[PDB]
C-alpha cells in the first residue's frame, strides 16, 4: 500500500480501539502503522493509505467502534501530512 | 457567460463539506488553453461544448444562495464548432 | 479499480439517470444493470475508492428526484474475494 | 435520424407505454430504440434523436400518457449519453 | 462445513452488503445469490457452526439500514441431505 | 484458533478474575494482559469461535461484580491480518 | 467433542422429544437418559461447542410445550475431568 | 474554480482583525506564474495541487458571510500532474 | 488576495461623499506593471509589500457593507522579496 | 502454595497497609505489588487456600479504613495454569 | 528561531491535528510531542515570533473542534535561557 | 536588534510606565528607545523591533500595567513608521 | 541559595509559563520539571528567600489563567537536608 493520508481514531480503552482497527483494515485498503497509549485511558490507532481509502476506513471504524466499550472519542482524517509531523507519527507498530 | 469545452472529470476527496454532492469537470476553451474547474449542474461527457457562468450567478446555478462555487455549467450548446 | 458502487431505484428511468450521472461524475466502469424484480433496478460500478465515492454521491443526488426515487446508494471500498463471484463483469 | 439524446418514459402497464411511444413518435422526429419490461408493472420506452426533438417528444408523450391506464411514473431527458451507458441502452427493439 | 446461513433482503444492494460483511466477518464460503422475485434477494453460505453464526449476525447487523432493509436471517446447524438438492453449490 | 476475545476491566483484580474464569470455562489460550492506563486493564485470548464465545461470556459474567466492575467484552470471529501486528503473542 | 448439553423435563415424553429434536438439529452424540426421581428426566449429549449449543437451543424450544414442560437447559463448554466420573458414557 | 499549486506559507502580523486565525498560502499555477495568496480552509503542504475558488464564494469558503477574502482553497486534488 | 507593492499616495479632492476619510495608495506588482489604486485600511509607507483583496470582500475590508471600493489593503507582508 | 489472594486499593498507603495485614495474619508470600495506573495498586499473595483466605479477609478489614479505601478483595483457590503466565513471582 | 509555541489537548488526535495545522500554517519546527499523562498531550514549536504566533493561532482554531478539544494555546516571544533546559529539542 | 516597528504604551504616572517598559522588554526582544513626559501625568514609553516581537511586547506590557497605579491609557502598534515621524520619535533615552 | 519554590499545574503549558515567568521575574535557578502523573506538572527552583518569594508570586500570578489553571504554589525558606535526597539537582 502507498499514500500519505493519515486516519486517526481515539477510543476510551483498548477493546474499542482494537475493534476500530479491525473494522478499518477490513473495510478499506489501509495500513495499521501504530497503536498509542495516550494515558488516562485514551488509545489512538493510526492508518495510512490513499485519501478515499482512508476516508472509507475511518468512517467504517468510527461507526463500528462508537458503541463497544466506553465509546469513541475522536475520528479525524488528514489528506497530506507535513514532513515535520512524520517525526512524531510512528512508522510501524 | 463563457463558452468552454469539457476535458475530463476531476475528483477531490478532501473537498469542504458544503460543496455537496455536485461533480466537478475540467473545462478549457480549446486544447492548450489554461484549464479551469467548473461545477457540473447539467451533466456533460468529455468533448462537448458547454455554457459556463461565473461570479455570484454561479452560486445560484449550483443550487444554493451560498454554494461555494465560482464557475458553474448551465447548459450544453446544441451546435458548435 | 477494486471499489464497488451501488445504486438501487424503483424503475428503470431513475436507474439510467443514476448510471449516467455516476459515469459522467467520475472515472468508473459500469459493470452491471440488474433487474431485481418487483420494480428494483441496480447499477454497479468499479474503480478507485475516491472516484467511486464521488460517482455514487453524484448519482444518488441526481437521480433522487426522477421517477419513484432512490432505494439505496452504498459504496464498498474493499470487496471480499469470495463476493466477487456474484458481481457481474460486463453489462447486458 | 441522427443524434445521441435519449428520452425516457416510464408507465405502470403496457397500454400507457404504447400510447406514450405512439405520441412521442407522432409529435417529434425521434427513433423508438426499445421497450423494456422492468418488472412489477413498470414499462420503459426509449427514444433517440436531436435534443430539441427529444424534448418535444418527451413532453408530448408524458402529456398524452399521463391519464390512460395506471398512469405515468417518470419522464426524463438526457442531452448527451455517456459511452458506458450505451452498453445498457438497447440499440433496436 | 455443513451449517447453512441465509439472509433475505428487499433489494440487491442490501444483499451484497450482507454477503460482503458476512464473508469479511467470518471465514465462510458464499454459495449463492438467488433472486426470489418481487424484490426479495437471498444469500447463502456454508461453514462451521460458530463461523456461520458469527457471519450471519454480522450480516444481519450490517444490512439492517442499507437499502429497504432486512427481511430474515436464519441459521441451520445441520441441514438434511434432501435440502442439498435445492441448495446451490456455486453462484 | 484465530478468534479473538477481550475484556476490559477497571482494575487488575477483575481482569485476573476474568482471565481465570475464561481459561477455566473454555479451552482457550491467554495471549496477553495490557495496562491501558487510567485504570483500564485488558485480557486477550485466542481459540476457536465457539470456545472463545463461551470463555468471554463466562468471564464477563464472573468479573461483573468483582472490583470496580466490567467495562467491555467483545468477540471477533476472524480478525484481519493487520491487527496481528498490534496483538500480543505472549504475555 | 467435550462440550456437555443437558435438558431436564417434568416427564419422559418431553425428554424424548428434546433428545430427538437435539440429535436431529445438530450432529451431537446422545450419552444418557437419567430418571432423577419425582418426575424429572434428564438427557445429556457430547460434541463440539457450537453443535451442542445449537442442539440444546433446538431441544429447549421443541420441548417447551410438549408434556408438563421444560425445567432447565444448560451448556458446559469444557467440563472438568472430575465430572466425567458421574457423567454416563452410554445410555 | 481554478487549479493552483501551493508554493509557500505567507504570514502577515499586521493583518486586519476580522481575518481571524485562518492561515495564508502562496499559490501559483506553475513555477514562474504570477503569485497569489489564498486563505487555507483545508490544510495543504507545499507542492500539492489544490482547488481555489474566487469571488463571493471564497468568503463563504473561508467560513463566514463577511470574511475578508477573495481566494480560498476548498480542496486538494487527489491525482494531478 | 493578491500581493502588491505600494508606490505612492494618491489624493482625489472631488471623490464621492461615501468614500469617507480613508486614504488611497497606488499599488503595483513590480516597477513597470500596470498601476492600481487601493483603499488603505492598514497604513503603508511607499516601498513595502502588502496584501490586497478584491471583489465584495474589499468593501468589508474598507469598513462597511456598502463602501464604494473594489481593492483594499488588508495587511503588510512581514518578509518578502 | 497455589491459592492466590488479591487486594486493590486507591493509593499506595492502603496497599502497603493491606499487604502488611495479610502477611501478619497468615503464612503467605507476597509476590507482587502492581501499579495499575490511575491510582490503583494491587497486592498479590500465594499460599495454602485457607491461609490465603484468612489473610485476604484480615487485610481487607484492616485497610478498608485507611486512605481512599478498598476496591476489591478476592481469593482464588485454584489458579489455572495458563493464568500463571501473567502473575508476577517476585516483588519489585 | 527563539519563540516557543504551545498547544495542549485532551487526547492524541487533536494534538496531531494541531501540530499539522501549525506546521502547515507557518514556517516553524516541531520540537516535541509530550505525553503529560491523564490524557494531556502537548506540542511545542520554535521559530520567529510572528510565525510562531500565526502557527499557534491557526493550530488552536483548527484543533478546537476535533476530539475532546483544547486545553491551552500559548506563545512565548522570549524564552529565558534557564527555561531552555526543560524544552526538548528533537521529537521522539 | 533590528526592525522599524514601533510600540507605544501610555500610562497615567511613572510607576505604571516603568512596569510596562520592564514587562515589554522581558516579554519580547525589543528596544527601549525612549520615555516621554507628556504633561498632565501622561507618560509614554516607546519600543522598536520586529512586527511580531513588538506585538507580543505591547500585549504583555498592557496586560501587566493595566492595574498598577492610575492605570493604562493607550497601547498602540505601528508596523512601518513613516520617515517623517522618525524626526519626532526619539532615538535613545 | 537554599530556599525552595514550587508550583503545580494541571498541564504542561501552565508549568512552562510558570517557570518562564519565575526565572524572568527573579534571578533564581530552575532545578527540575516533574511529571507527577494524572496531569499534574511541578517546577522547582532554588535561590535566596526574597528572590524565591518574588519568583513564586510572579509564576503563580502568570499561570493562573493559562491552561487548566493553578494547583498549588509553595515556598520553603530552609528545607531539611533529608529532602535534598528527593529534590532533583538538574532537569
Amino acid at each position: 500500500v502507498t499514500g500519505i493520508a493519515l486516519g486517526m481514531i481515539e477510543t476510551r480503552g483498548l477493546v474499542p480501539a482494537i475493534e476500530a482497527a479491525d473494522a478499518m483494515t477490513k473495510a478499506a485498503e489501509v495500513r495499521l502503522v501504530g497503536r498509542q497509549f495516550v494515558g488516562g485511558g485514551y488509545v489512538t490507532v493510526l492508518v495510512r493509505g490513499e485519501t478515499g481509502a482512508v476516508n472509507a476506513a475511518v468512517r467504517a471504524g468510527a461507526d463500528a467502534c462508537e458503541r463497544v466499550g466506553d465509546g469513541l472519542v475522536a475520528a479525524h482524517i488528514i489528506a497530506r501530512v507535513h514532513s515535520e509531523v512524520e517525526n512524531i507519527l510512528p512508522k510501524a507498530p | 457567460m463563457k463558452i468552454m469545452q469539457v476535458e475530463k472529470t476531476l475528483v477531490s476527496t478532501n473537498r469542504i463539506a458544503d460543496m455537496g454532492h455536485k461533480p466537478l469537470l475540467v473545462v478549457w476553451e480549446k486544447p492548450g488553453a489554461p484549464r479551469q474547474v467548473a461545477v457540473d449542474a447539467i451533466g456533460c461527457i468529455p468533448g462537448d461544448w458547454v455554457l459556463c457562468v461565473g461570479s455570484s450567478a454561479a452560486r445560484e446555478a449550483a443550487g444554493s444562495k451560498s454554494y461555494p462555487s465560482d464557475l458553474t455549467i448551465i447548459g450544453i450548446i446544441d451546435q458548435w464548432n
